[PDB]
């Protein structure tokens, strides 16, 4: 005695794949090519819905790392050439005002370069941080000369990350999942509806992860299979740990035309003495940070059981060394002092050494390098540590190291909260209606 | 109100007064490229629900009454299990196996429809 | 039990039985732009078609009955000589000279019809 | 007729009647990005415009009657006043403010009165 | 007791921005890009309708502005580069056939040039015009080696104007005025409704505005505000002034391959005697139009003001001297001889004595700069002028000289009748029918 | 007593010009660019439809020459170029294990190639087979260091021709023809409706077509206008005509590098004896092929005549010989053999002769040459001739040639059957029913 009747407007949908756009609010993410934000967004809290949520299946992450590398590749493409410095570099060390700290880390190079006319050359001198260098057989070439074609980067385009705010199409919305002490893997009791994620900034790291949010209660550790050693396990900070970084040294840069239209950064000298670079972690919050860490690892791995930190057990210094853009400069910074502790159940610092690089080869590719020019002045920055990346080795001990280089593990890191979800406002119930 | 599902959880029967709220906010450098084919997708999606509704004589409206009995074969359950104990998310999975069969029926009977109003037009 | 066109060279009786068939599969780097023009032609067809049943008032059918008389001039047969002994294909050309003046009468029959409607509510 | 739009600056009792005339017109390597949008934007208007139909209870007519009373905090004005004496572009302006009132009336309106058909049919 | 009422297809409308597309009606004005237009275009009369318009605010004239800048550069975009000549070259002076209106206006320069094989060169000649040449130091190069990159315009694509309609998309209209005598400010009495606008030329010109509309009955001064200093005055003529244009030199063209697939075009030689380019108007024609001018000026200034008019004050040659592009050469002209008067209460020629220039920066962008091939034999064109660009100096006797350097001008020349309005067809209104 | 009724989703159509898409089924056209197929197709067959069908009207054609000409252009784009490749070379003709047929045609070259710096030059030497290679006065260079440019293939994208499905958008149809012995251009009794045609395989070939479709039940020879001797006729064959063809060399292949990540693929040297290209088609196979193809002539031509083949009457190699790619390779075929005979009312092969050649001048074009990359190895490849190209000339005898090229000749031999039309769902019809 049932009929069907047909409802539109039904409110339910299903886990789906779609593409998503940015939103914003000279940069090197080209955020102009963004849709400006709604100043007035809405979140609105679905009662008695539970959801589940995989942060390791999560498309959302796919997309932000395609986009990332896109936006990152289109700001080269008006950016002056350097083909003409692959050339034979003579280059002697720097040993006038050395703290024996930077023992051979400077070059003093010079070479043959072209000029405006093409029947006329300059002689060239420039300093080069050894790490960008690589021998020949006095005679040596840039690291790239052999593997790839290098683009300067334009000097008036900023790197600072810019918040990102991706928003679902017309047609979609993504659910947030608002529960504390979430790993980003079961259901979730209390989930909102948003069109817009909450801003994300691209900051590029490994080892441990920078200005990203804080856990709400305590210190959580997501990975997608914590028993298998082979994963890398994203741990969220709940307090940050303020880490203060430098290149305290005072840079000349110069430049030169190579070509009509066309000039070359680098750096011509320094003033006063040269001293190594390297960032400041204090050692107590450092400390109880860790200890914060070791308590939430034992309710997986044991109480009865040891924790141990350990440096990464070696391979590129992409990978094993700390790594951040800081006001322009790249910055490789040992984790060594950091991660050098047995866990069994002061006004001081953490001093780690950093290197700088002046040739980058980002996103793990090989054949498109760029060239980051040198920045007059002294530089400075100060960051919030919200996050570590760790692996596990393959008895009582467990030992940890740090680990990632995978960029999607930062990403992930932020998104984890949300999924992407289709309305699907057609549907049929039974009722007593019929006609 | 509930600006956007806000009634997702609550009963089936109580939902039913926000099919406004849900269908209103529906359809609302190669990065130009991406835009395009988002906004052609959110009008895709909706006019082949359109058409559907179409198809089966509930062109203009939220809610439609038909002529389809229902089959206790697709869900043998009492009304007020249905509409006071439920809610949509957990009525559609009950019921996603038949929504083919269902559609396919629709159709047959609004075309049905259609020819027995034609004769009688002619008749009168 | 018929695909799509299927019934192409039927005749046009036994052919007003699929009409559903065939409506259901509408809608249904240069390369970018390709696949956009593909997309977005197909709904613009579909739009002036469904724009123009609304202006008759045929919006929510597929067989619908008008207020405009059949003229000799467009076309002298018998109904059984068009409905029993042709087919649509057949029946399009022969009367594809009239095609605008039928869609204009259309037009002004409904919008007649509208204003009617409207002074009878007013009226009590 | 007067053409599209030609009917601009005629009263308002006397515009109404060519209103399909601009019905009819609404839906008639960057170089094919502008092209694309241009054609995109013009569907997503025309489809909104009719969502707002549909939800309101309109389908396909051009003038439709609603349950929704006048409010003389609106616009009070004799009617004749308006329908002899104004022109569309100067009512526009008039009760600008309203638009969104009214809209929102207008959907309420045609919420209950699917509900109290729904609940009618159910009865035999 | 009155009801609402919804109606579909009301008149009514909206100023609106939108995005307009071309009709058109081998060359740099691609028709590749537009659609053909109406055979019969169509256009309403509207009775009983005023408009506002403000011809300064239009955004069809910056919408226009970007269209025909990214058409000119995608005409460059597969043509040969120069790089190879931006080469120290050696030159002495062209004295063989001068009258002293020409010394110094040619070069006769030599270079050692690229050839097919990379392992090749040669020895070539050929001839400047010192505007586009600059000294290094008898040793030369060219203007563009310390700013820009030189692309060669490609000689198979004409650079003459087509006229180019713009139309509206559905859904948007293009309302026209067609209130004669209007300055584009106020409310225009009498409108018209049309899809696309008349054919436009882009034709490219400082000072005197050239091929455009004529003013239906009197002269029309239009400005932002006539009491700003700061804003251009543009006047629309009710009469053309005829201005005959030449470069009166048989030139002789030589080609060399630069490299290959690619070749060079240059001037080899003169045949004859070496004569300055030049344009002339009639003195007669040109002082009853500034006399026309005037007396329409004075409705702004009044009947005790003296009005007087001046040549340019200074500047870049681009801006300071009249321009445009006639047979494929660019001329730089001398308006001094037109605008020399003070205005108080036959078979005469003036003679604008003329400069050719090949290196050519347009839109007064830095970094892309282009290369005109010169045209064979010898060159002749005939023009109308259509209206002046003035500008006014900062207690008596007001002073006017020419003015122009932004191209929106032209465009708002021409673009002063029409303007975008989005169709409104949906709205509500109280009537005696309820339901 | 009549009155109008619409109806909507009324099964009829019009003929029309759409655009399609690709949908597919290391690559040198982008695959990835296309949409997988149905994994269950459908076709209608329409009873009682007879449609006209014409071939040489075809759009679908032209869309398919277009798409693989821009797939192909796309391929190429990422792909190191080799101007650096054009310099004087210094060669002496190869004679170390020659037999007489391959005397003169391959050359030892040497020449001073760049090297990743730029201070530095290399000595190479390299083989090349003389076509590539022109003298310029011992010294010679490439063939396209004039005309054009030279971009190497990539090395590891395929030139295997890979079946690419073309599918109508929503709204459009392809009806195909089902009607054994259908000459392209008459009503076909049989038709049947599909989304997608048939994957067809883009094989690139001049004289024969291999690879291809074959007739159902006899040959059919299809034409435009069979009288008119600017036209080409193409035969289909029932049966498929085995070739094997070989270049039964093998080169040692190696490599340089010429700049900053780009390097250089050539022949080193040959291992064992240089012996020519060739290959072999059956000789009674052929024969009986010809006697079919020319009792089909003889129904248009006259019952009473004699049919004479002959080989091509001169012009460029691309349209003289039998080109084709094999293994990568490109070969051109001498096919006198195959077309010399005159007809009138046991492992015996023919052996064609082959040139090989690395420069390559696709699809009629000037301006993009292809540099072929060297296969290490030996290369064998077995194809069908399942058509022939035939042109006729201006007696008693009629003689043809095999005519090739044009590159939609080809294409029409398999989009024959197709033909795109537009569904016009809207009409009217009187009947009895009123409102
Ligand atoms: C008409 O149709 C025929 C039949 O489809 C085509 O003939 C085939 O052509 C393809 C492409 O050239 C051939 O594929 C190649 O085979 C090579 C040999 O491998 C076979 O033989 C060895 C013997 O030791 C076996 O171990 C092996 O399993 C195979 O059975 C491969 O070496 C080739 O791969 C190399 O090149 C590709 C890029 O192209 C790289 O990605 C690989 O890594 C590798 O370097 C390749 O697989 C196929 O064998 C041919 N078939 C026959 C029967 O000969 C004709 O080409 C076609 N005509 C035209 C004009 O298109
Ligand atoms: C320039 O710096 C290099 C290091 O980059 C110095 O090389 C080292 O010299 C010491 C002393 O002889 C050796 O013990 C190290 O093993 C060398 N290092 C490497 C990597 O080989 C070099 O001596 C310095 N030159 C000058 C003049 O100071
Ligand atoms: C994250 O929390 C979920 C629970 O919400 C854990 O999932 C359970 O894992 C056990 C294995 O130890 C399975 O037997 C259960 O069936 C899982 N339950 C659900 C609801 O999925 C998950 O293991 C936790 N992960 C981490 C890293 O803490
Ligand atoms: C979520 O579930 C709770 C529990 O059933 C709902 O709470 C009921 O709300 C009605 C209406 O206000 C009250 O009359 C009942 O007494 C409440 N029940 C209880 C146990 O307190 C709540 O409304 C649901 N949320 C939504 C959005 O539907
Ligand atoms: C523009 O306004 C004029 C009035 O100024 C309208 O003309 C009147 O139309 C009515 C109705 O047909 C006649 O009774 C009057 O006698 C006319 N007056 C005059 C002075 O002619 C005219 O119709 C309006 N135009 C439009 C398009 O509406
Ligand atoms: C163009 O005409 C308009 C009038 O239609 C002029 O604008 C008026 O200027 C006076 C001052 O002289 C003001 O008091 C009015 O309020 C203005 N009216 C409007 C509608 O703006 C405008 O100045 C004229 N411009 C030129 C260049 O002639
Ligand atoms: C039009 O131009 C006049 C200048 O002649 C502007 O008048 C000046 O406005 C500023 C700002 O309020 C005052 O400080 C000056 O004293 C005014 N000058 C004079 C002579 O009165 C006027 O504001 C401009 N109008 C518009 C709409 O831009
Ligand atoms: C293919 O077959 C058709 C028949 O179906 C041939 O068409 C006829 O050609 C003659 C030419 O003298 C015309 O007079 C007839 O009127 C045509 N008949 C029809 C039905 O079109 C066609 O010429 C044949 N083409 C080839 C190449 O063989
Ligand atoms: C097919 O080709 C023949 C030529 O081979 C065309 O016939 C010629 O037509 C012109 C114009 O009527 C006559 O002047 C010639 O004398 C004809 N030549 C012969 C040999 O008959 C024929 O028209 C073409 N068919 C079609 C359909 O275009
Ligand atoms: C520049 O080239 C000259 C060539 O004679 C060479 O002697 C000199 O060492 C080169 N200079 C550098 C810094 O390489
Ligand atoms: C109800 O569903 C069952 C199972 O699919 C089917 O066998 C039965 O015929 C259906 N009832 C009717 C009236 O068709
Ligand atoms: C074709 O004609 C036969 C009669 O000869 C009829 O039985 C059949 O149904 C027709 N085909 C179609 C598709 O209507
Ligand atoms: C070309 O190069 C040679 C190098 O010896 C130089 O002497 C000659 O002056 C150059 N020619 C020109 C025109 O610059
Ligand atoms: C390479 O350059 C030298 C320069 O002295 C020249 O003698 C030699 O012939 C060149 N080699 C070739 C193969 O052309
Ligand atoms: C190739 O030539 C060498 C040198 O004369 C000879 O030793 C070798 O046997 C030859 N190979 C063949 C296959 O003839």
């Amino acid at each position: 005695n049932l009929w069907v009747t047909v409802y539109y407007g039904v409110p339910v949908w299903k886990d789906a794949e779609t593409t998503l756009f940015c939103a914003s609010d000279h940069n090197v993410w080209a955020t102009h090519c963004c849709v400006p934000t709604d100043p007035n967004p809405q979140e609105i809290h679905l009662e008695n819905v539970t959801e589940e949520f995989n942060m390791w299946k999560n498309n959302m992450v796919e997309q932000m790392h395609e986009d990332i590398i896109s936006l990152w590749d289109q700001s080269l493409k008006p950016c002056v050439k350097l083909t003409p410095l692959c050339v034979t570099l003579q280059c002697t060390n720097v040993t006038n005002n050395i703290t024996d700290d930077m023992r051979g880390e400077l070059k003093n190079c010079s070479f043959n370069m072209t000029t405006e006319l093409r029947d006329k050359k300059q002689k060239v001198y420039s300093l080069f941080y050894r790490l960008d260098v690589v021998q020949i057989n006095k005679e040596y070439r840039l690291i790239n000369c052999n593997t790839s074609a290098i683009t300067q980067a334009c000097p008036k385009v900023s790197f600072e990350p810019i918040p990102i705010h991706y928003c679902a199409p017309a047609g979609f919305a993504i659910l947030k999942c608002k529960d504390k002490k979430f790993n980003g893997t079961g259901p979730c009791p209390s989930v909102s509806t948003v069109q817009c994620t909450h801003g994300i900034k691209p900051v590029v790291s490994t080892q441990l992860l920078l200005n990203g949010s804080l856990a709400e209660e305590e210190v959580i550790i997501r990975s997608e299979n914590i028993t298998n050693n082979a994963k890398n396990i994203l741990v969220q900070l709940n307090t940050p740990v303020q880490i203060n970084c430098t290149r305290p040294n005072n840079n000349t840069v110069k430049s030169i035309r190579i070509g009509p239209g066309q000039w070359f950064y680098y750096t011509g000298d320094i003033i006063g003495d040269i001293r190594q670079a390297h960032c400041n972690v204090s050692k107590a919050t450092w400390n109880e940070t860790l200890g914060k860490v070791v308590k939430q690892l034992r309710k997986h791995f044991g109480n009865n059981t040891i924790i141990r930190f350990a440096q990464s057990s070696g391979g590129d210094l992409e990978v094993t060394t700390h790594s951040f853009n800081c006001g322009g400069e790249f910055f490789y910074c040992n984790t060594s002092g950091l991660f050098n502790s047995t866990w069994i159940s002061s006004n001081d610092s953490i001093t780690l050494p950093c290197r700088i690089k002046q040739i980058i080869n980002m996103w793990q590719r090989i054949g498109q390098a760029m060239y980051a020019p040198p920045i007059q002045g002294v530089i400075r920055c100060v960051s919030n540590i919200t996050g570590l990346i760790l692996t596990r080795d393959g008895s009582t001990t467990e030992t940890f190291r740090p680990g990632g280089g995978d960029m999607r593990d930062n990403w992930r890191s932020e998104l984890y909260k949300y999924k992407v979800v289709k309305i699907e406002p057609l549907g049929v119930a039974p009722t007593r209606c019929k006609r | 109100s509930l600006g956007f599902l806000g009634a997702a959880g609550s009963t089936m029967g109580a939902a039913s007064m926000t099919l406004t709220v849900q269908a209103r906010n529906l359809l609302s450098t190669h990065w130009g490229i991406k835009q395009l084919q988002a906004r052609v997708l959110a009008v895709e999606h909706y006019l082949r629900d359109q058409q559907l509704l179409g198809i089966w004589g509930c062109s203009g409206k939220l809610i439609c009454c038909t002529n389809v009995p229902w089959n206790s074969s697709w869900s043998n359950r009492n009304l007020s299990e249905i509409w006071d104990n439920m809610t949509w998310l957990q009525w559609d999975k009950e019921i996603s196996n038949y929504t083919q069969i269902i559609y396919g029926l629709l159709e047959e009977s609004q075309n049905q429809q259609e020819k027995n109003e034609q004769d009688l037009l002619a008749l009168d």
